[PDB]
């Protein structure tokens, strides 16, 4: 099958200035009838996928017209007269030359804005779930930015990988703010072998690691 | 025009759903119709297409022609069917018609998200993140209520029956290893108020119509 | 045969003012590349030419001294060279329209700007989506129709050959 | 007039000879609804009886016995109801043409498994932004195309039926 790349997965754009996404085709997409057939398309988040760029050249009614794109037959360009913090979502190119079609890996373009400082919090576990055999430990991470952050768990100051799980939520309506959630589910016999509980939280906005940690039983 | 597809409806897998992409308000034997789904962690991808015409068919080949697509012209209603379900198929589906020259497809269904799973109904767990006595930095405190061990999508939390709107984060759930679904809802509030006023997380699971409050300093 | 050389001329007329019925129904102005027997506007000149050739042999057929004879002989010969042309002009456009074309043969300025974003020759659109179209059940519709017109123009010219070469003694 | 009626039948020959060519080229299947020039198969039938009533006339030119005069007027008074038949046809298929068309006339199965879904009549599309689509240029192209051909063969129809009117008197 022909493979779809894309390059950056992920943009942080900021209102105004810039506007850049690119595809490409590895076979040239051309029927020697002068004209390169593609398609964009937007997914707005909860909704179905709208066209934002039909035949790369022209507009749809409705749209504003602040949307461009232009290319050569292999390397493709994207402008935006004018980024707005409404156009959000996953942009898609697409290829319709020849049988199979083929769509792109997705672009997710995001509003960039200052760097703010991540708060870090931790919730020892609940009496009632020790009872019942079973142990969450919730590791939370409030508000921060940029996406990228790296959590490291450590029990007696020893990694432990593979039991745990990541969740992010998307952006705010007006905060625009990024949240993060660490998830982690023992045996109250695992939880009951070590003692130290402690988050690491290593971020641009931070000048070193904080640690929140907790001692079982006393409060 | 309007396109309005079937509900969502969760399986166990190698079962079967039949998906109902009615649309009205154009010549539904005029136009094309394919089918596509988007799974997590991936791209969009086709799966084939449907000529209710005359019955034409085109194929990606990559899935190997285990699909089978039929139509009603009855009802001008088509019908896609997935026999053998996978893990890898859990997708929302989206119908589509295709409008001639050039406008190949402008208007597009809602979509119904198909999660496969070999799991079983079961009620959620709610349980109190309830803060600490070290949890006195200052300036606000966060707090919140686990909902745990819930199947399947979707579930909604509040806070003080609707009172406290401002400041909420639902965390999306994405996965999980046992096959049940857990997440957590957390709100900053003023730490102040701890001492005396509580508050109550309202969870909904329509699936299992299944409702629990469960109640702090310690 | 030569004793009923009166309703030859008839049948001349008649066919000419069949090449003029051909001729107006090519000029329609139907795409950019248009047909070669059209753009060289034949028929019309030869409807005409046929015309006067047989209107001429129409209200005489007698023996006159000089004119009669010598203008029926180069007006055979014509007729015989434009047979020819138009059978030479047939084979190649059945070619052009079943066949991949190979001379563009420009057109006319006055019937480009009306239909010129159109191609007749191959229209087959490049994404398969298409290929239950209006587009090319319209194709389709207009090869045949090309179809038609040339093997009833054909058979009409076979049919002018024929005559001509059974009363060219 | 009677003075060279004996060259008029070839005139007969060659016109059934054009109806049948009008209605082979009506045969072509361009679209759904086809004209009632095509599916009432009047062309046909029409030009085997304009044939079969021109080559007995001019088959001796004399007094025959019984068979060639009472067929002659027998003959001619059914080609006279074939006329009248086509006239009223024309004047009907004109308007359907030009008129959005108030009857049916669904077309046959055998032709129509080609080309079975674009209309003739309205090829307006909903939204009026669409309407730049080669879909009309060539609806708007096929419209003037039928309109020629139909007023070709109206005007042939009417010379026919001039030259019949004033010869069989």
């Amino acid at each position: 099958d022909i493979v779809m790349t894309q390059t950056p997965l992920s943009l942080p754009v900021t209102p105004g200035e810039p506007a850049s996404i690119s595809c490409r085709s590895s076979k040239s997409l051309l029927h020697s009838n002068g004209i390169t057939y593609l398609y964009w398309y937007l997914q707005k988040p909860g909704q179905s996928p709208q066209l934002l760029i039909y035949q790369m050249s022209n507009l749809v009614s409705g749209v504003p017209d602040r949307f461009s794109g232009s290319g050569s037959g292999t390397d493709f360009t994207l402008k935006i007269s004018r980024v707005e913090a409404e156009d959000v979502g996953v942009y898609y190119c697409a290829q319709n030359l020849e049988l199979p079609y083929t769509f792109g890996g997705g672009t997710k373009v995001e509003i960039k804005r200052t760097v703010a400082a991540p708060s870090v919090f931790i919730f020892p576990p609940s009496d009632e779930q020790l009872k019942s055999g079973t142990a969450s430990v919730v590791c939370l991470l409030n508000n921060f930015y940029p996406r990228e952050a790296k959590v490291q768990w450590k029990v007696d100051n020893a990694l432990q990988s593979g039991n745990s799980q990541e969740s992010v939520t998307e952006q705010d309506s007006k905060d625009s703010t990024y949240s993060l959630s660490s998830t982690l589910t023992l045996s109250k016999a695992d939880y009951e072998k070590h003692k130290v509980y402690a988050c690491e939280v290593t971020h641009q906005g931070l000048s070193s690691p904080v640690t929140k940690s907790f001692n079982r039983g006393e409060c | 025009v309007q396109l309005v597809q079937s509900g969502a409806e969760v399986k166990k897998p190698g079962s079967s759903v039949k998906v109902s992409c009615k649309a009205s308000g154009y010549a539904f034997s005029y136009s094309w119709i394919n089918w596509v789904r988007q799974a997590p962690g991936q791209g969009l991808e086709w799966m084939g297409r449907i000529f209710p015409g005359d019955g034409d068919t085109d194929y990606n080949g990559k899935f190997k022609g285990r699909v089978t697509i039929t139509a009603d012209k009855s009802t001008s209603t088509a019908y896609m069917e997935l026999s053998s379900l996978r893990s890898e198929d859990t997708a929302v589906y989206y119908c589509a018609r295709n409008v001639f020259d050039g406008y190949w497809l402008v208007y597009w269904g809602q979509g119904t998200l198909v999660t496969v799973s070999s799991a079983s109904t079961k009620g959620p767990s709610v349980f109190p993140l309830a803060p600490s006595s070290k949890s006195t930095s200052g300036g606000t405190a966060a707090l919140g209520c686990l909902v745990k061990d819930y199947f399947p999508e979707p579930v909604t939390v509040s806070w003080n029956s609707g009172a406290l709107t401002s400041g909420v984060h639902t965390f999306p759930a994405v996965l999980q290893s046992s096959g049940l679904y857990s997440l957590s809802s957390v709100v900053t509030v003023p730490s102040s108020s701890l001492g005396t006023q509580t508050y109550i997380c309202n969870v909904n699971h329509k699936p299992s119509n299944t409702k629990v409050d469960k109640k702090e300093p310690k | 045969f030569m004793r009923e050389s009166k309703t030859l001329g008839a049948v001349q007329i008649m066919n000419g003012l069949f090449h003029i019925a051909l001729g107006g129904l090519l000029m329609i102005p139907a795409g950019i590349y248009a047909p070669i027997c059209v753009t060289v506007w034949y028929p019309l000149w030869g409807g005409i030419m046929y015309i006067i050739s047989g209107s001429l042999l129409a209200a005489t057929e007698k023996n006159s001294r000089k004119c009669l004879v010598k203008g029926k002989m180069i007006m055979n010969s014509l007729s015989l060279f434009a047979a020819i042309s138009g059978m030479i002009l047939s084979i190649m456009d059945i070619l052009n329209i079943k066949i991949s074309h190979f001379l563009k043969m420009e057109s006319l300025n006055f019937i480009r700007a009306h239909t010129p974003y159109i191609n007749i020759y191959n229209c087959e659109p490049a994404n398969p989506s298409e290929k239950n179209s209006p587009s090319t059940q319209y194709c389709y519709s207009i090869q045949s129709l090309f179809l038609g017109i040339l093997s009833v123009m054909l058979i009409f010219a076979f049919f002018q050959e024929l005559v001509i070469a059974g009363i060219v003694e």
